[PDB]
């Protein structure tokens, strides 16, 4: 919905569709009929601690699918992608 | 396996309100989907009316303002969609449909035509666009059914109930003068399966209770 | 507020060459395009969403590109079960409103209107108006023109014409022409012939009924 290229830079540590950051993947963590519906964080291996509360977006996909409420209407991922996916393509996938 | 249907009314006067109520023969509807309502006019775009989730939400579609409602039974699973004050420009074949978050529509069910206006049901009148042996093509010659003078445009032709479809041509619809409508629907067929395979219209005329099954044989 | 263009609109294109609909959004987001499929007088179907990905059972011939506004629609090779109009999508506001509708037309070779004529049914006498209709099948430009020859005169306002679509058998056309007469003046006339031209005859083509073998 608006401009925030500005961050796929972001390696270390928002009524828009999709949060796109392919270039993040160590974390430590020290109406609402248009939302976000997907968590672009492909190349994520390494959660460390899980700390994973992120639930109820009402649109966000491919969430229940990821291995460490949201979307109950969602696409199927990629076949060959075995059904691990952060998005619809098989460049979506994640590794762990 | 997810099918959608939609019946109802084909006329609506301009100050009825249509009801149009679309049934999920899949049995798929959950506590999970967006079902929707889709317009389109005759040789234009589509538009879109609106949706109801699981919750269910309040109109859509800010041109469809105080027209366009959507309810819900989850006994039978009915979705009626109500637009109210049809201002004659409401012509259009209408779809619902599911949803979702990236693949926005899905099934689509199969649309049902609403004319507005003040004319009332006229219910077609079938006759046979026979065939003869001088204007035939060589070994091909073609066979039809002229549906005339019916205002509701949705009109169902099919030939031996389905048994052919393979070389069925519907044209459609011509708006005569006097406000009703009219077609014709023509088979080609080999020409010596004129007199021995028996060849049947079905004309259903959904807004009436008119069914025809009128048979075309070679003028005596 | 939104808007949504398919640029070709008409587009004609042969069978097995590559078809490129170009799609656009006047919208900074679309990421979320789809493409569908729509047969005439059918549903809609869907082909492709979310730009690139294909939908389940799809053929992978329909491929999408794009990543801004401007989307493409690709076809690697063109075959004629795919005479439908095009539609795009787009998903980023609570109207998920559509283009305006890229129709395909496959550019054949030319063949020749086959032209039927019929006259009105025994039946239609006793309703006080009486209909002749010609029928024109399997021609591959749509374009084609029906006079009707009443005792080699020419009458125009009484007739009505209506085209089909490609079917996707052989990417050609229907026509057919009524002639709308009543009771009075349909008696009084002996012959009803229906020429036809077209860009494939040399000549045009006479189908002509007359009285009494009737």
């Amino acid at each position: 919905n608006a401009d925030l290229s500005f961050l796929q830079w972001i390696r270390e540590v928002n009524e828009f569709s999709t949060l796109p950051l392919p270039n993040l993947r160590v974390v430590r963590g020290t109406n609402s009929s248009h939302a976000l519906r997907q968590l672009r964080l492909t190349q994520l291996t390494e959660i460390l601690s899980g700390g994973v509360y992120i639930e109820k977006n009402d649109k966000l996909c491919h969430m229940d699918t990821i291995d460490w409420d949201n979307g109950r209407s969602c696409p199927p991922c990629h076949e060959v992608c075995k059904g691990r996916c952060w998005g619809p393509g098989s460049e979506d996938c994640q590794t762990l | 396996q997810v099918q959608l249907q939609e019946s109802g009314p084909g006329l609506v006067k301009p100050s009825e309100t249509l009801s149009l109520t679309c049934t999920v023969s899949g049995y798929s509807i959950t506590s999970a989907y967006y079902w929707n309502w889709i317009r389109q006019p005759f040789g234009k775009g589509l538009e879109w009316m609106g949706y109801i989730s699981y919750d269910g939400r309040n109109n859509f579609n800010p041109s469809l303002k105080n027209r366009v409602t959507i309810s819900r039974d989850t006994s039978k699973n009915q979705f009626s969609l109500k637009l109210s004050s049809v201002t004659a420009a409401d012509t259009a074949v209408y779809y619902c449909a599911r949803d979702g978050d990236y693949d926005a529509f899905d099934y689509w069910g199969q649309g049902t035509t609403v004319t507005v206006s003040s004319a009332s049901t006229k219910g077609p009148s079938v006759f046979p666009l026979a065939p003869s042996s001088k204007s035939t093509s060589g070994g091909t010659a073609a066979l039809g059914c002229l549906v005339k003078d019916y205002f509701p445009e949705p009109v169902t032709v099919s030939w031996n109930s389905g048994a052919l479809t393979s070389g069925v041509h519907t044209f459609p619809a011509v708006l005569q003068s006097s406000g009703l409508y009219s077609l014709s629907s023509v088979v080609t067929v080999p020409s010596s399966s004129l007199g021995t395979q028996t060849y049947i219209c079905n004309v259903n005329h959904k807004p009436s209770n008119t069914k025809v099954d009128k048979k075309v044989e070679p003028k005596s | 507020d939104i808007q949504m263009t398919q640029s070709p609109s008409s587009l004609s294109a042969s069978v097995g060459d590559r078809v490129t609909i170009t799609c656009r959004a006047s919208q900074d987001i679309s990421n979320y395009l789809n493409w569908y499929q729509q047969k005439p007088g059918k549903a809609p179907k869907l082909l492709i969403y979310y730009t690139s990905i294909l939908h389940s059972g799809v053929p992978s011939r329909f491929s999408g590109s794009g990543s801004g506004t401007d989307y493409t629609f690709t076809i690697s090779s063109l075959q004629p079960e795919d005479i439908a109009t095009y539609f795009c999508q787009q998903g980023d506001t609570l109207p998920p409103t559509f283009g305006g509708g890229t129709k395909l037309e496959i550019k054949r070779t030319v063949a020749a209107p086959s032209v039927f004529i019929f006259p009105p049914s025994d039946e239609q006498l006793k309703s006080g108006t009486a209909s002749v209709v010609c029928l024109l099948n399997n021609f591959y430009p749509r374009e084609a023109k029906v006079q009707w020859k009443v005792d080699n005169a020419l009458q125009s306002g009484n007739s009505q014409e209506s085209v089909t679509e490609q079917d996707s058998k052989d990417s050609t056309y229907s026509l057919s022409s009524t002639l709308t007469l009543s009771k009075a003046d349909y008696e009084k006339h002996k012959v009803y012939a229906c020429e036809v031209t077209h860009q494939g005859l040399s000549s045009p083509v006479t189908k002509s009924f007359n009285r009494g073998e009737c």
